[PDB]
Parts: structure tokens; C-alpha cells; sequence
């Protein structure tokens, strides 16, 4: 699925991925995913931007890209794309990015620093105070730093040399403002490149002089300012990133055009192993973080362009679907089967054939439709009783006509519940026409050989009545129990196969209508989400029939 | 710091209050609040919370209460005079904040309130929600409600005419309105409101409460997505900035 | 055209801007109003959008991540004749050389007319912009400015 | 609402108070308000002004109000809880 229908695309594959406090700030919880500019709430995960290695033909590039970048493999967007020079190994090129991007969208693009004025740079020693500086001192204004330690103002010291002794304070304390205040006569710095929050923040804020630019990294301070014209900006990458105007790529040839100079070059790197997430990211959270922090997805190789070989790696499995194929969900137009289809296509689907008996009835199913078709999805919705060849070569038909077939989801149902003692012919047909006839027709149809090499997802939603029985229910037990042998058939023979029994779905259902709540057998009415979670273990593993059922409290 | 001390028991009126569950917890509702400090306003200047136009903004939500299941709960409220700065917070940790005041006819600014004629009748069944399906949605994103909040007998497919049964009580009107606005906003998230811009209450132009022989009273709302502003009878919600939850399984695990 | 007008007395211009711009919101907002007009301005930033507050406290609470607010006092620059001034006297030479500026609707108030000038810039009717006329142009376009006396109190 | 009823009469304490003039007018001392605030808070918190530490933030005056020559004025005291946001007022 590495095709993207906007712009043009590159598939990178992944050498060396960096981490910054953006992804600890993710993962940790502080920052909602829906937070994220639109684009990036919908994408597969979320966590890392900065990546370098080889691109298609394994020419070295590097740069950021969408939020799936801490992977072993990027689409990126082909606009988001350095070379890597010579004499610049991959463990290094992966800290030019985000680190000198940002010191450049923010002294430059925004900041406009002009050769003088003062910048305050906090937090000097993490990668951004480095770019800052470099950029700053290429600019040759005046630059106030701010390290926390004193190992961080040696090491400063000993990487820039025209720094002098004077251009530094601490950070931890709220001494800057007196060194700061101090040192430049009380006039008052003009680009503060703030990083910090809190009473630190409102200490910075009263730093800034006359038609100063408060850029801030991380606001409510500073509407209450009286140094008249001044400016405020909030500088966040990730909207940039995602709104990739003229702005973008005015800010990709800045960088570009530096590292051609000798201008940017790479900052201490902290190289942790693959296997280290925790590691990595506790650390980053402790605040000892040695300059930048990577992960080594793979060692680099010899020679400067070359194919990047194969590699395999673990990884729990999850469920997602191909976007230019077709799915039917037979019977998906009820309770159940609606919630399955937009589950399916926030993984991913955007071809769907809803089959239902009469069609769209009540107002819920409408409601359901429409929101489908909002999120960007295909949905042709018939009313196709499967019974005989014709009505199965129909709606195979429409799918097709909707794109090349993968998947058949069978929720239909009939429950003519009745004890055996009394139990009709009538609802005995009625009952397995809804299971046996159209599970045989569409297995029937799905193992002919135009549809068998592009179906994966043949599943048939059974109920626990086979397994640990209900009160005169014989139909339905009859029903599962067939289908479930059908699967168990069908993966000793090949191809997909699947039978999910359930206990009882919450909600959607009419136990949901009438409260969820009643027991029976002592089988709480499970939840939906939770059973949507279970369908996304059930749907990767190789397994032909399962059963997933919650007990009640006895 | 005008204490309401709210009951729960059988007996009690606010047994009711019990039917605002969300995942399996009977979490007092933001409504709730907002009702407390205009009826502490109400009294601060010598009115009844029942004919004071009230406006409150600003509001913004930072936890929510566990009503118990039996017993009674102590909730403060502290206005302040002139900025109408209000802090309704119970024990320690405080529960909302913003401003309230009561403004001059210019309240309400929605005109839904005038609207009498429903007219959501008589529409293709294809093309209206009933109770039971308006709240499935409801559920199925994680607000459990009971008989008492379930507020809202018909709804739009867009999703914006609705129809609110008025029964008396305020904090279940004021969480059907709040219902009507999460439900303008599809998903799968277990939304949560924080912070509001505008909640505008006028109980003079609202119908009168039902006797008990009367039944309900129907009352058209309308739900405008241009501002965000969710109107019904008497009130007018607008804002509802909102968080995301990561739910609570009610069950055992599967 | 007709649909790029709303109205600035009431509240109705953020409807009708949310309305027509899809909801996305305006980029550069050159706001010049206060109070809660200008907490209906403000949300209707989007996102990088820069507002341009001719005249801030509700913007520091803003949603929209990426912005910028930018208090412009043209006195602070006039003061303080950087780099900055001489590029904005450049750019607006430039644009005198092209036809994009040209004179506004104008005003002249004879010189003995300062308490009803000011008191009318104070009612708001002012008809576009307004000028005291201290000396009457003459015929030639280069000449000496001749001679006058006026009226003050002596300092 | 802790009010405070302040008295510049002659045999009061606060007969003193009439000695901050500003261009011939008693004016009532931000630093009283100040005062008052902390005598506020000391109360709220059981506690005595003459031994506890005290902190005032983001203070703002607003008006002065002009002391009478000879009689009693009310000033009226709210602080919040947990914010602690005072405002020193009087009459309206």
C-alpha cells in the first residue's frame, strides 16, 4: 500500500531513525493523537518524524517525513529529502534534521535575525540550542546561551570557540534574567528561542526588548507585555510538516543551501540498539539525555549507494487491508455488521459491498453511510438475498466493478428460536438460507481462479450456540457449527478461513436496546470495542475457529 | 462559599443523578455544575435560579466528581463579586472554573428558542433517528445513560433537528443538549468536553415544567455547525473543546 | 465581488467568514477592533495564521497550534529607524513608482479647526482620512516656500 | 467577605492612615490594600498576620480611595480558595 494517491511518493528504507521530545510527549500521554494536525491523526502510527538512509536505487538521503518514521521503512513524500554528502556516515546525517530544521524555521523563516540584534538561546545543550547557535553565530548576532550544567558550558565552549565567558548563564535557576539584564544594559534581548515553561517562561518573557520575536518551542504571560511592538510566535514543526506549502520547501533549500557550507554539521549522538524503546525513551524522559538519541534500524554497508538487502524483524501482528481492493460484508448492513465496516475502513478499506435483505431501512443505517463515505470510502450498498448462482455472480459482480476482491465477511442471521419438540420446517430454512446457502455460495464463488490469488480475508461470523449450546436455538447451533467446519476445512486445504464465535455483543444489539446487562449462561454482554479489538487479534493468526466469550459475575 | 450538599439515597430527588454513567461510573455531569453556580449566583443576588437569565463563559472542566452510590456528596461554589470569577470544587481538588453573570435580554442568540412547530414528523423513517438509535451511538462511543438523562426523542440524520423532552429537572435538559453536540461530532473516541466559550441560559422563554399529569413538553433544538452552537429550548451551548479518554472496560477481561 | 463583505458593527462577520471560507478561517487577519469583537477575530485564525493586531489576552488561549500574533505600533518603528524602516520607505517608493498606491478619500479642514477636527475623528463619521491645511500649494512645482506668520501662544 | 471597617478618628489607631497625602487628599495606601489582603488570608487560614510569610503576585491597583477626615469606611476582602485571586473593594 506504498502508492499515495496525493503527490508523488518515495519508499525509504530506514538506516538510523532519531527520536525527539515530541515522541516521548506521544507516547507518554501528554499529547492526545488528536492533537496532531489533521493528516497525521489518520496515518498508521505516530511516533518519531527525523530518518536517513537509503532511498529507491539506494542513493543516501536523509529529512523528515509523516509521523511512521520511527520504522523500518518510510514512505515519504519526496519533497522531504537531502542527499547525504560524502564524508558523512548515516549514524550522523540522522541528527541534521528537526535539530537544524527548526533552528533554521525559526531564527529564519519567522525570526528573520538580521546580522546583530541578540538572540537568548535556552537550553543550549540540547541539539536545538546547537543548531540555534550555529545558525545565530552564521547570522553574527550577539547569542546569550543558556546550559543548565557546567559540563554542558565546557563542551560549548570547547565546540564553538568564538564564544566567550561572558555569553552564558543557568538555566536551572532564574539567574539567566540577571546575567541576561546585566550584560546587555537592560535594553533586553530581541529573538528569544524560549524552550522553557512555567515561572522560567514569565522570567524569559521579561527579557524581551522593543519589536522583539518570542519564539516559542514548547504564551498566556505575554498578551500582558508592555514593550509595545513585539511578536509572538508559536513554532510547532509537526503543522508544518503536515501543511507542506511554499513554506516547506523555502525551508528544505534553506538547509540544503547550508549544508552545502560548512555551516551545519552533525551533534553528539547517542546511538541505542533496536531493541531499547523503553530504554530510549526513559531516558529521554529523565532529562540526562547526551545530546541527540537514535535508533540503529541496520548497519551501514561500504559502499555509498547500493541495494539495501533484506532484513526481517519482530513485530506484533496487527490487522490492515489493502486500499485498492474490495471487501463484502455480507449482512453488514445490521447491528453488528455496520460497526465491523467502519472498523474496516479506519484500517484501511475504501471499497465495501454492504449486502442486506430489504436494504436501507431506519435512519441509523443512513447516519452510518454517510459517515463512511465521509472518511474517503467506496460504499455500494445492495440488497442481494444470496440463495442462488445468480444473485452470488451479482454481487461478485459489483464488487469487481469496485475493484479486484480480497475478503468476505458473512454476518447475516436469522433466529427462529424454538424447541426441537416444536420445531418448524419453515424456520429451519429460513434459518440455515441465512447461513449454509450463502456461506456454500460465496465459498463456491471464492475459490474460482480469478478471485482465489487476491482473496485473504474469507470470515464467517459464528456464535458460541455451537459451543456450549443455548435453549432451543437448534438453528442457529446448526448454522455455526457448520460454518465452522466449512473453515476448518478451508485452511487444511489452503487459502484463508476463519469462524469467530461470539458470546453476546453489547450495544449495537437488541440486548443493548433492552440494557446491557442480562446474563445469559453467564455470558455478559461484551462491549463493542473490546470485541473490535478481539476481531483485530482473530484476524491475523492462523487459527480456523475461535470462540471469545466474557463471564459474568456469578 | 455557598456548600451544596447533594443526596443520592432512594428517596432523595436526586436519585436521577445516578443515570449519568459513563463506562461504568456514575461521574457527576459537567451540567451539573454549571446548574450549581447559577443557582449560586441566583442566590448571591437575592433571585430564584428559576427566572434569572444567566450566562456563563469561559468554562472550563478539570475533573469529574464519582457521585457514590448511596449517600451524600459536599460540593463548594466561590463567585466573586463583581468579575463573576465562579470555582465550583468539592473537598480538595477543584471540579470547574470560568465566569458567570446574568445579562439583559441579550442572552440568547440562536432563535430556536422563539420555534414552536417541530415539523420532524412525518419525514421518511429512513431519514430520522429515533431514541433507541440516537442513543446507541451514544453508548457505543461509551456514555451509558439511564432513563432519566435520555433526553432526546428524535433526531436528523445530519444530525442537527432534534426534539428534547422536558421534564422538570434542568441538569437533564442542559445533557441532552450537551448529547446533541457530541453526537454532531462522529467518532469512535470516548469524547470528553473541557472547555466552553458560551452557555447561555434563559428560563423565562423555556416552557414551563410538565405536571405530573402532563407528561412531557416537546421541545425543538437545532444544532448550527457554522459557530458550533447547539440550541433547544432555553439554553445555548457553544465551544466544547474536548479531550480524548483511552475508555474503561466495564466487564472482565474477555 | 458581493460575497466578500460582512459587517463590523455586530457579530456577524465571523459568520459569515466561517461560512464562506469552508471553515478552514482566514491566514492574516489585520484586526482593529476590541473587546469581545476581537475574540470573535481571533477565532478565526487558522492554522499559521498571523494576526496583525493594529491596536491579545484571549489569543494566548488559542487551539489552533501553529499561529503567530503580531502587535504592530508604527510609532516604536518610526522611533527606531533600523534596517527594518529604510526597507518599508524602499517598498513604499516602489509601489509609488507603480500604480498599486494612490491617494484615499480626503478631508481638508481649514487650520483654525483642531477642537472640531479631533472631536469628529473622535465620533467615528470620519470620511476617510483627514488633513489640516496649513498653506495653500502654489503654481510651480519647485519653488521656495515664501512667507507666513501664525498665531501661538509663546512657549 | 471578611470586611473591614477602617476609623480615622482621633483616638483610633488608624488616625496615622491621614498622613499619606498625594497633593492634599488622604488617599488610602495600596500598601493598605496590600495589608488588608494578607490580614485576609491569615484569617482564611487560621492562622495570625504577624508570623506568617505572605506572597503577592500580579497585583494590579485599580482606584484610590480618598480617606474621610474624620469618620469610618468599609473595605471588603474575597479571596478565592485554591487560586488564591483577592480583590481589595469598597462600596462598588
Amino acid at each position: 500500500a506504498s502508492s499515495e494517491k496525493g503527490q508523488d511518493c518515495e519508499l525509504c528504507t530506514v538506516y538510523m531513525a532519531g527520536v525527539v521530545s515530541r515522541d516521548l510527549a506521544l507516547a507518554c500521554g501528554k499529547l492526545r493523537r488528536d492533537e496532531l494536525p489533521a493528516g497525521m491523526f489518520c496515518k498508521e502510527g505516530t511516533l518519531g518524524i527525523e530518518f536517513s538512509g537509503r532511498d529507491t536505487k539506494g542513493k543516501r538521503v536523509m529529512g523528515l517525513c509523516a509521523p511512521p518514521a520511527l520504522a523500518s521503512s518510510v514512505l515519504c513524500l519526496r519533497s522531504s529529502l537531502w542527499s547525504v554528502p560524502q564524508h558523512w556516515s548515516l549514524e550522523e546525517a540522522a541528527t541534521v534534521p528537526v535539530a537544524y530544521s527548526t533552528a533554521y524555521y525559526a531564527l529564519v523563516i519567522r525570526g528573520h535575525v538580521r546580522p546583530g540584534d541578540t538572540v537568548l538561546v535556552h537550553a543550549g545543550g540540547s541539539p536545538v540550542g546547537q543548531a540555534a547557535i550555529a545558525v545565530a553565530q552564521s547570522c553574527g548576532c550577539e547569542i546569550f546561551i543558556s546550559t543548565a550544567t557546567d559540563a554542558e558550558t565546557s563542551s560549548l565552549k570547547s565546540m564553538f570557540p568564538r564564544l566567550k565567558d561572558r555569553n552564558f548563564c543557568s538555566c536551572k535557576d532564574a539567574s539567566f534574567e540577571r546575567h541576561v539584564k546585566k550584560e546587555t544594559s537592560g535594553k533586553g534581548v530581541d529573538i528569544i528561542l524560549n524552550c522553557t515553561t512555567g515561572e522560567l517562561l514569565g522570567a524569559s518573557i521579561r527579557l524581551l526588548a522593543s519589536r522583539g520575536r518570542f519564539l516559542n518551542l514548547a504564551e498566556l504571560v505575554f498578551s500582558g507585555s508592555g514593550r509595545r511592538d513585539t511578536s509572538f510566535h508559536d513554532i510547532n514543526l509537526d503543522t508544518l510538516i503536515d501543511a507542506q506549502g511554499p513554506e516547506w520547501t523555502e525551508l528544505t533549500s534553506l538547509v540544503q543551501k547550508g549544508i552545502q557550507s560548512g555551516l551545519v554539521k552533525p551533534l553528539a549522538r547517542t546511538v541505542y540498539a533496536m531493541d531499547r524503546l523503553v530504554d530510549v525513551f526513559k531516558l529521554l524522559e529523565e532529562g540526562a539525555q547526551a545530546g541527540k538519541l537514535l535508533v540503529k534500524i541496520r548497519e551501514e554497508e561500504a559502499e555509498k549507494i547500493t541495494l539495501p538487502a533484506k532484513k526481517t524483524f519482530e513485530a506484533v501482528p496487527r490487522t490492515f487491508f489493502h486500499p485498492a481492493k474490495s471487501y463484502v460484508i455480507v449482512g453488514g448492513l445490521g447491528g453488528f455488521g455496520l460497526e465491523l465496516a467502519h472498523w474496516m475502513v479506519l484500517r484501511g478499506v475504501r471499497k465495501l459491498v454492504l449486502t442486506s435483505r430489504n436494504g436501507i431501512t431506519t435512519g441509523y443505517q443512513t447516519r452510518k453511510i454517510a459517515f463512511l463515505r465521509s472518511l474517503g470510502a467506496d460504499i455500494v450498498v445492495c440488497a442481494v438475498n444470496v440463495t442462488s448462482q445468480a444473485a452470488a455472480d451479482r454481487l461478485v459482480k459489483t464488487a469487481t466493478d469496485l475493484g479486484p476482491l480480497g475478503g468476505v465477511f458473512n454476518l447475516g442471521l436469522n433466529l427462529r428460536d424454538a424447541l426441537l419438540v416444536e420445531q418448524t420446517a419453515e424456520n429451519y430454512k429460513q434459518t440455515l438460507e441465512a447461513k449454509i446457502q450463502t456461506t456454500s455460495l460465496l465459498d463456491g464463488i471464492s475459490r474460482s481462479p480469478k478471485i482465489q490469488p487476491t482473496l485473504d480475508h474469507f470470515v464467517m461470523f459464528s456464535s458460541l450456540s455451537a459451543g456450549h449450546g443455548i435453549p432451543g436455538q437448534t438453528n442457529y447451533g446448526w448454522g455455526n457449527s457448520y460454518m465452522d467446519r466449512l473453515c476448518e476445512k478451508r485452511r487444511a486445504q489452503g487459502l484463508p478461513g476463519l469462524s469467530i464465535q461470539w458470546a453476546s455483543i453489547a450495544d449495537v444489539g437488541f440486548v443493548g436496546t433492552k440494557g446491557n446487562n442480562v446474563v445469559i449462561e453467564g455470558k455478559w454482554p461484551q462491549r463493542m470495542y473490546n470485541c473490535l479489538q478481539v476481531c483485530d487479534y482473530f484476524l491475523s493468526q492462523n487459527r480456523p475457529v475461535v470462540a471469545c466469550h466474557v463471564l459474568a459475575e456469578k | 462559599d455557598s456548600s451544596y450538599s447533594i443526596d443520592v439515597s432512594a428517596d432523595s430527588p436526586d436519585r436521577y443523578l445516578l443515570d449519568h454513567q459513563v463506562d461504568g461510573r456514575e461521574l457527576f455531569p459537567a451540567c451539573g455544575c454549571l446548574v450549581l453556580a447559577w443557582k449560586t449566583l441566583a442566590a448571591l443576588n437575592g433571585r430564584d435560579f428559576e427566572q434569572m437569565p444567566v450566562r456563563l463563559s469561559r468554562v472550563e472542566i478539570h475533573q469529574a466528581m464519582f457521585l457514590p452510590k448511596s449517600g451524600s456528596a459536599t460540593v463548594t461554589v466561590s463567585v466573586m463579586p463583581r468579575t463573576g470569577e465562579f470555582q465550583v470544587c468539592e473537598n480538595e481538588n477543584l471540579l470547574a472554573s470560568g465566569f458567570v453573570t446574568c445579562p439583559d435580554k441579550d442572552v440568547l442568540e440562536t432563535s430556536t428558542h422563539a420555534q414552536t412547530r417541530s415539523s420532524l414528523q412525518d419525514r421518511p423513517a429512513t431519514e430520522v433517528l429515533t431514541r433507541d438509535e440516537v442513543y446507541r451511538e451514544l453508548i457505543l462511543r461509551g456514555y451509558e445513560y439511564g432513563p432519566y438523562f435520555q433526553g432526546i426523542l428524535r433526531a436528523s440524520v445530519d444530525g442537527q433537528e432534534s426534539e428534547i423532552t422536558w421534564d422538570g429537572r434542568w441538569v437533564s435538559f442542559m445533557d441532552s443538549v450537551l448529547q446533541m453536540d457530541i453526537l454532531a461530532r462522529p467518532g469512535d473516541y470516548q469524547m470528553l468536553p473541557i472547555k466552553f466559550q458560551s452557555i447561555n441560559i434563559d428560563p423565562r422563554v423555556q416552557p414551563a415544567a410538565p405536571a405530573e399529569d402532563e407528561d412531557v413538553v416537546v421541545l425543538p433544538g437545532r444544532f448550527d455547525p457554522v459557530l458550533d452552537i447547539v440550541s433547544a429550548g432555553g439554553v445555548e451551548i457553544r465551544g466544547l473543546e474536548t479531550i480524548s479518554a483511552s475508555r474503561r472496560l466495564t466487564h472482565a477481561p474477555e
